């Protein structure tokens, strides 16, 4: 508990905006979400 | 987003008071909630800091919410649909 | 006539004794609390400062207990008082300007090539003693903080030792010029003659319903003993009753406000303070509590919940034309059958009406707000504490159990690994949404699915 | 009148502060903190009252921005003086430069433009120039022209960003088929095709109909035939649960009405006969009445009742009558000594002066007009009444007494016994007038 | 006066799909229901012209109402009350042992504190209008009230007067700025010339600064009035034609000029000379022309509307006949 | 076992309901709960439970000096006492404990100003 | 359960049975207490079987 | 010489913006809702709908959620979706107005 509520007060207001970055209200912190602008609920394994 | 936030001022910044200093300078209410609200409001008063109000902890602490999911695009009356199909 | 708005930006500043005067609605004059059933006008419980009872209503926003938050007042001190809170700030002020002219005895060109936040801090922190003045030949003294106690400063000018008054204090900083302050890297707003109050403000009775109104009383009544006509200078004795009368002023006020941090501040900073009790979390209202089991027949988005909580928690539906057959079966069970309701909301008198003293109503207007009971099939939110995950707060379709001796929330086993749950003992909530608002993000968003 | 307390009142404002010497005649002190040069040129200040000699005055012409006035006009709620002062101050206007200009000569000189007098009597010049300045800034005049110039520019300003200021053809055959099949679909499915270039709202159409099989294999017709069925059965329960909600509610009000006229006890012993029959709700109830505890016609006569009822509701829905908005415009608070008339003009239309245990009448119509504790709130809320001093008045209205102990729910308010109205709301008392001075 | 004035506002939508149906209409209706009538942003709103500009219905944000909200930027006729006017009917409403609280009867909703501590106002008649004077202070316009609150005194005509030294002229749009101050002199004019000269005169006469016993009908082809003094061998110049013939720029205004006592006020001429013979208590107050220009039109605006408010109101010999007493005062102090 | 009602006892100071169920108030949602609300998306469920079920209220900030101001719709007051001519108060959605911090840290000597989001009009 | 009010015409600061599951009043008894003063003390009893959740 | 403070600065009533509307021609913004925009426009119809209840939706429904449901999916919801872009220095408020009765809806039934 201590490291969670220490890890969500930094990380909480990374928001993704209309061009799918992460930015703190104008300050980009990533160009793309997770690189792929892709969500977590909707990956699939696949080989190559 | 751990790294991505950590290390988008050039320096690896912490999770801790004063990584959130370095990162979010002028953001008092957030800064007031994490460790202790009585050194950052005494700091803000005398640096006439000026807040403005994102994220969460900024609206919780001010009483509205967040702009965020569901609130984050407002909607707005569709004036000309209205007028040519519906009654007063 | 009051137009929606939000707030876009806060600005935090310095609060000198003009914002309280401004800001302040009375000026207490007495000591006394009631004249009787009524709060005494003047005193610390005046109604003009706002209302927390139902025997009487605000003066200044005329609203009752619910809808009034408060307003300030002025107390004027009959000495200059220093702001607990920035003490600190104070002594760096004391070590960078001259005490007879006022003129900044460091360079200020020194410091140009610094940011504004540090500027004050990194010139007062070198010594400043013995440094003459360019402009009026005055040796600068040493300003020693007094060990005994959070305000006192003495000034020692080579063995020569006077205390600083705040009224001293506040005849030094209101000769400094804003271009000192300016070129100090502090605003306009954070002028040092801010410092020291002379009209202290009271805080709402909002604030303080009902220890601090004892502070706050004990504070009036040890100020009326010092004589309103006092002037303090520099080098002058004071006899040795209004120095303790000083001290005990401004002891009672740090403590009113930093009481080793009842109260002001100490109400902010732990778990159970202002802001992670009041704000960053919530008492609520229409929601339930009960341990959790195991139930089979369930589906996994299914959840078991007991009757007799089902004609507790409500839902709210507006009465309209395309509802009105539907909505009226439970409007005329009432509290004798289920499913029914419980209380009705009228456009007509914008009040609210039971269902058991109202009967005599063939049908509901349009318009009406039905609080029917909750019923199977709708949603409710359903929560396992700690929420580490978001999965840890789920929409479920409501099963009501009609058997009045189960208490228990049930759910299907393979629903537990949503909460990380159990049936050793766990206890879940559970708040079923009624606004149609909550309601439609529930079945869209909130979803377990 | 002296010119000390004249010299005194000039140096309020922030501008015009004072050059000092220690040797002159002049003697005035402050009224507040002053901000003051000296000759070899310091800048010091003074605290409130302090003596200090006056060498000379300067008053500063301090040269703000349009952007200034026009953000002031902006906001729009301005006294004409400050907008004057920023407008001379901003080259807007041409008020300050020339009342001033009364300088003996270039006798001092630092940073900011300005007025310099260091003399005996061009000082008393500057006085009455700066006061008649003022005054004019003050008068009728430059309040007409200040406003209406700001009016002016605003509009300008609004004309500028007003008046100065401000592709698909063809579907593919295969999107062409698609779009026919969807066309064919929107009468029988929530569904209505678009005609976008990128044909994603198709898709999402398509993927949401739980049916993307148009796009490669040609059997649209069992998608159609399908949706078709659906919408059958869809119909078919919609209609069956109209009829069967109508029933229930035609069976509850034959129950209610059962209540109200033969009392608790029968109704609910023919409750139970009924719930031990799997027909509740199910106007069969009548039969159960008719041959059971008493005849057929004191049944016919809770149907004609019922009736009667529903015909007395309907005519109330057909009401139209004037004390219906009035009662509205008595509902809204909106400045008390507004609705105290309001109450003043419906009281008129009662009919027996209506104290207790009924509702008042409307002579006009024939229905209800306001309840007696809607009259008392109101004179109350007119009468600078208190919630403790309004909670207790309203108890003669209170509502069902002991006579229910508890409907299983936990309640902290009283209602009306006339109406069922909220009258007021008690969960623990105050005690906070227990410290008495 | 009154004038044309901008706001912003935000209203506050209950249903806004019926509000969309026909949006300027029911943004009129609703602005007119709601700041027509009252004092808000340091004025005192008559009517709503029209809307320049508008935001689209947006939905609240921060409740769950399903409200809507609008942002409108309205033109607006209002009313600002300055000091030192004239208002010619103000009925007297309270007069008690501690103060003195009239109404005004005009398109400019006043009322008037009158302190009860000069010999003129301490003795009237409630009842009873008379013209009021108002002191130098602004007037409140405390917001959502339904009239004005301002200070005033009964108008007792003065024995003095200033004298302004203007050293620079004006330019084309400095003089077509005050095109719309003569405009509003000849309209005031106008009114005065469709009304009977009796009524006219006498209150003209009565409010001279100087007893007029012999009647005179002095004409300047487009102002009429009765004659009074003169000074010595000096000859009034018309400030109307003046400054027509200076936007015509075939004139000088640099001098001293001046509106002594005995000089006809509503009429449009003053004194200008090249040095002061004028036996002035007050030093000459150096200045520009727009400065002089607008207070002698504001002036002459001032008293042109307070003679058409008196003739306006006291129609027969009845109502001049009832104040009489006030109008016996206004004998009794002057030269 | 717990379920108490849409209203019951309030907390004197924040306008919250009390504590548990020993004083016949409401349960808690927590820090970590706004947190999971926020995750998911689901704002319009917090201002049903954290505002219109705890403490939700009106607030009157006047824009002109951001500082709180006085509303009345009934017997009319329309307020602000530092500007008092130039008042133009807007209404936010806010709580009462909210509400009560800022005016804490007001009577701290912290002056607390809050500039409302400006107007935003067609350029038609 | 407790009948209490206090003389001031009377306000009632009664005690009320705010629990859902009915209560059997078991023993009632008006003890002294260590200043010399009535109090009241109630006893109430419930019938307990083993149910879903224990 | 830094003087004492003006009338210029010190303003808290932040000066009003203008709405620009990027053409439709040149949006960046996806032609689809999202899960969150669509879920707010249906909430925001069901509330209006409970308000109000005048619908053109041809099929009857006994619920404000069902209705606004199928106003959505038959795209005939009265309602745009504006996504704020940027706000500008000089005043400006770049956004960009979408309308959902030509975007594809995320939702399912
Ligand atoms: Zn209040
Ligand atoms: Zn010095
Ligand atoms: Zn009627
Ligand atoms: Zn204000």
């Amino acid at each position: 508990g201590y490291a969670n509520r220490k890890a969500i007060f930094g990380l909480q207001s990374c928001i993704v905006d209309y061009y799918r970055r992460v930015s703190i209200d104008t300050r980009l912190v990533q160009q793309l979400y997770g690189e792929d602008g892709l969500d977590a609920r909707q990956l699939e394994t696949v080989r190559f | 987003m751990y790294a991505d936030l950590m290390t988008r001022t050039g320096q690896v910044t912490s999770l801790e008071k004063a990584g959130l200093n370095a990162r979010e300078p002028s953001n008092v209410l957030l800064r007031m909630a994490l460790s202790s609200p009585v050194q950052v409001l005494t700091d803000a008063a005398v640096d006439s800091a000026v807040n403005p109000i994102y994220g969460i902890a900024a609206p919780t602490l001010m009483g509205s919410v967040p702009r965020i999911g569901t609130m984050y695009s407002d909607i707005i009356m569709d004036e000309k649909y209205i007028t040519e199909n519906y009654k007063s | 006539e009051a137009g929606y708005a939000e707030i876009a930006a806060v600005q935090f500043n310095i609060a000198g004794d003009n914002d309280h005067k401004r800001q302040g609605v009375m000026e207490v004059t007495i000591s006394n609390l009631f004249e009787g059933t009524l709060p005494a006008e003047g005193g610390i419980y005046d109604a003009r400062m706002g209302t927390t009872d139902h025997h009487y209503k605000c003066i200044t926003c005329s609203h009752q207990r619910k809808q009034c938050m408060g307003h300030p007042g002025i107390l004027q001190m009959h000495a200059p008082v220093l702001q607990p809170l920035f003490i600190a700030e104070i002594r760096r002020w004391l070590r960078v300007i001259c005490l007879n002219c006022g003129a900044p005895i460091v360079d200020l060109k020194r410091y140009e090539h610094l940011i504004r936040p540090k500027r004050l801090i990194e010139a007062a922190s070198s010594q400043t003693e013995g440094k003459q003045c360019y402009v009026c030949k005055a040796v600068h003294p040493k300003i020693v903080k007094d060990s005994e106690d959070y305000f006192t400063f003495w000034a020692d000018q080579q063995g020569k030792i006077d205390k600083l008054y705040p009224q001293i204090i506040r005849e030094i900083f209101s000769r400094v010029t804003y271009d000192t302050v300016v070129k100090l890297g502090r605003s306009k707003n954070s002028h040092p003659e801010k410092l020291v109050l002379k009209a202290i403000q009271i805080p709402p009775i909002s604030i303080r319903p009902g220890d601090i109104n004892n502070v706050i009383q004990y504070l009036v009544r040890k100020n009326l003993l010092i004589p309103k006509d006092l002037q303090i200078v520099r080098g002058q004795k004071i006899p040795l009753n209004i120095d303790r009368n000083l001290q005990t002023i401004q002891q009672l006020y740090y403590n009113f406000l930093l009481d080793s941090v009842p109260s002001i501040m100490r109400r902010l900073p732990r778990k159970e303070g202002r802001i992670r009790k009041s704000l960053l979390g919530s008492q609520v209202w229409s929601i339930s509590r009960s341990t959790i089991c195991g139930n089979s027949d369930l589906h996994l988005d299914e959840v078991g919940y007991p009757i007799s909580f089902a004609r507790t928690l409500q839902v709210a539906e507006t009465v309209q034309h395309y509802n009105i057959n539907r909505l009226m079966p439970y409007f005329l069970n009432g509290k004798r059958q289920y499913p029914g309701c419980s209380r009705v909301y009228k456009q007509i008198t914008q009040s609210v009406h039971d269902i058991e003293g109202l009967k005599q109503d063939f049908r509901l207007e349009v318009g009406d707000i039905l609080y029917r009971d909750v019923v199977t099939g709708d949603v409710a939110f359903f929560n396992r504490q700690p929420s580490l995950e978001r999965s840890s707060i789920g929409v479920h379709r409501i099963v009501v159990l009609e058997n009045p001796k189960i208490s228990t929330f049930q759910m299907n086993v393979s629903a537990c690994a949503w909460y990380n749950a159990d049936f050793d003992g766990d206890q879940m909530n559970l708040w079923v949404p009624w606004s149609v608002m909550s309601r439609v993000e529930a079945e869209l968003l909130c979803s377990v699915r | 009148p002296i010119e000390a307390y004249i010299r005194q009142l000039l140096v309020d404002p922030d501008v015009v502060p004072i050059v000092s010497e220690k040797k002159k005649e002049l003697r005035v002190r402050p009224s507040t903190r002053k901000e003051i040069f000296l000759i070899n040129g310091t800048h010091l200040a003074v605290p409130a009252e302090a003596p200090i000699e006056i060498y000379g005055l300067k008053l500063r012409l301090k040269t703000f921005s349009p952007q200034c006035f026009m953000r002031m006009a902006e906001i729009g709620s301005f006294s004409p003086e400050t907008l004057g002062y920023v407008a001379s101050g901003a080259n807007l206007t041409n008020f300050i430069r020339v009342f001033m200009k009364c300088v003996d000569q270039e006798t001092w000189k630092k940073n900011g433009e300005g007025v310099v007098v260091t003399t005996k009597e061009n000082i008393i010049q500057f006085t009455h120039q700066y006061i008649e300045l003022y005054k004019f800034l003050r008068s009728g005049g430059h309040s007409w022209l200040i406003n209406r110039l700001a009016e002016e520019m605003v509009h300008r300003k609004l004309d500028r960003e007003d008046q100065g200021s401000h592709e698909e053809i063809e579907p593919e055959e295969n999107i062409k088929r698609v779009i026919f099949f969807l066309k064919e679909l929107s009468t029988m499915y929530s569904v209505s095709p678009v005609f976008t270039s990128g044909y994603m709202p198709l898709l999402y159409d398509l993927y949401r109909a739980g049916y993307l099989e148009v796009l490669w294999n040609p059997v649209e017709q069992k998608f159609l035939q399908h949706a078709e069925q659906r919408e059958k059965e869809q119909m078919i329960l919609q209609q069956v649960d109209m009829k069967l909600t109508e029933v229930i509610t035609q069976a509850r009000q034959y129950f209610k009405i059962m209540e109200e006229k033969i009392g608790r006890v029968q109704s609910d012993a023919i409750r139970e006969i009924l719930t031990m029959e799997g027909k509740v709700d199910d106007p069969n109830s009548i039969l159960q009445e008719v041959i059971k505890a008493c005849g057929k016609q004191e049944a016919e006569l809770i149907t004609t009742e019922y009736l009667n009822i529903k015909k007395q509701w309907e005519l109330q829905e057909k009401n139209a009558c004037a004390h219906l908005k009035l009662v509205k415009q008595l509902r809204s608070g909106l400045q008390y000594a507004e609705l105290l008339k309001v109450l003043e003009s419906i009281r008129v239309l009662y009919k027996e002066k209506n104290n207790t245990t009924n509702w008042n009448l409307c002579k006009a119509c024939g229905f209800k007009l306001l309840c007696p504790h809607v009259d008392m709130l109101i004179q109350l809320q007119a009468a600078e009444a208190s919630y403790d001093t309004m909670r207790t008045k309203l108890m003669k209205f209170s509502g069902i007494n002991k006579e229910k102990e508890n409907n299983q729910g936990l309640i902290y308010s009283y209602f009306c016994k006339i109406c069922g109205e909220e009258l007021a709301h008690f969960i623990q008392e105050d005690r906070t007038a227990d410290v008495g001075i | 006066m009154i004038d044309q004035k901008i706001f912003e506002t935000t209203l506050n939508i209950d249903d806004p799909t019926n509000f969309c149906t026909n949006v300027e209409a029911h943004l009129l209706k609703e602005l007119e229901n709601i700041y027509v009538g009252k004092c808000f942003k340091n004025s005192f709103i008559l009517n709503i012209t029209g809307v320049i500009q508008r935001s689209p219905c947006f939905i609240m944000r921060t409740n769950n109402s399903g409200r809507g909200y609008m942002h409108v930027r309205f033109s607006a006729v209002v009313s600002y009350l300055n000091a030192f006017d004239l208002i010619a009917a103000v009925k007297i409403i309270k007069n008690d042992s501690n103060i003195i609280l009239g109404e005004s009867l005009l398109t400019e909703p006043v009322t008037i504190v009158i302190p009860s501590s000069e010999s003129q106002n301490n003795v009237a008649e409630v009842g009873q209008i008379v013209p009021v004077q108002l002191a130098n202070s602004s007037v409140y316009y405390i917001p959502g009230r339904q009239q004005a609150s301002a200070t005033g005194s009964i108008f007792i005509p003065k024995h003095t007067f200033s004298v302004y030294h203007v050293q620079e002229e004006l330019t084309q749009e400095q003089a077509l700025n005050l095109t719309k101050l003569v405009n509003i002199i000849e309209m005031l004019l106008e009114s005065r010339s469709k009304k009977d000269f009796k009524q006219i005169c006498f209150f003209e006469k009565l409010y001279y600064t100087y007893s007029i016993s012999s009647d005179e009908i002095l004409d300047l082809k487009i102002w009429k009035g009765p004659k009074g003094k003169e000074m010595s061998r000096l000859k009034p110049c018309n400030v109307l034609s003046f400054l027509y013939d200076a936007l015509k720029n075939k004139n000088s205004s640099l001098g001293f000029w001046a509106r002594p006592p005995n000089l006809l006020k509503s009429s449009p001429l003053a004194y200008q000379q090249d040095q002061n013979s004028f036996n002035a208590t007050e030093l000459p107050i150096i200045c520009s022309a727009e400065v002089m220009f607008v207070t002698l039109l504001k002036e002459i605006i001032n008293y042109l509307q307070f003679i058409n408010d008196l003739c306006d109101t006291f129609n027969n010999e009845q109502l001049i006949k009832r104040h009489e007493n006030i109008w016996m005062l206004i004998e009794q102090r002057k030269i | 076992r717990y379920a108490v009602a849409s209203y019951g006892p309030t907390d004197a100071l924040t306008g919250q309901p009390l504590d548990g169920k020993r004083s016949h108030g409401g349960l808690r949602l927590g820090e970590m709960e706004h947190w999971v609300l926020t995750a998911q998306g689901a704002m319009q469920t917090i201002i049903e439970k954290s505002h219109d079920d705890s403490d939700g209220c009106i607030s009157y900030i006047c824009r002109n000096c951001g500082e709180p101001a006085i509303y009345n719709a009934s017997h009319p007051i329309y307020k602000c006492m530092n500007c008092d001519v130039q008042a133009d108060i807007g209404m936010v959605d806010s709580r009462r404990s909210s509400i009560v911090f800022q005016h804490e840290m007001r009577a701290a000597n912290v002056n607390i100003t809050s500039v409302l989001s400006p107007r935003v009009f067609q350029p038609a | 359960i407790i009948g209490k009010v206090a003389k001031i015409k009377y306000i009632d600061r009664s005690v009320m049975y705010g629990f859902d599951e009915p209560a059997v009043v078991d023993a009632v008894m008006r003890p002294h207490g260590p200043n010399d003063e009535i109090f009241g003390l109630m006893r109430l009893r419930y019938e307990r079987n083993l149910n879903i959740g224990d | 010489i830094v003087e004492s403070p003006s009338i210029c600065e010190g303003f808290v009533q932040a000066s009003s913006q203008t709405l620009v509307i990027i053409p439709d021609n040149e949006r960046i913004t996806s032609n689809v809702l999202t899960t969150f925009e669509a879920t707010r426009l249906v909430a925001v119809r069901a509330q209006q709908l409970a308000i109000n209840g005048s619908t053109m939706l041809k099929k009857k429904y006994s619920s404000p959620i069902d209705i606004a449901k199928q106003e959505l999916f038959n795209r005939k919801i009265p309602l745009l979706v504006m996504r704020c872009i940027k706000v500008t220095p000089e005043g400006q408020k770049i956004v960009e107005i979408w309308n959902p009765r030509e975007m594809g809806i995320p939702l399912l039934d």
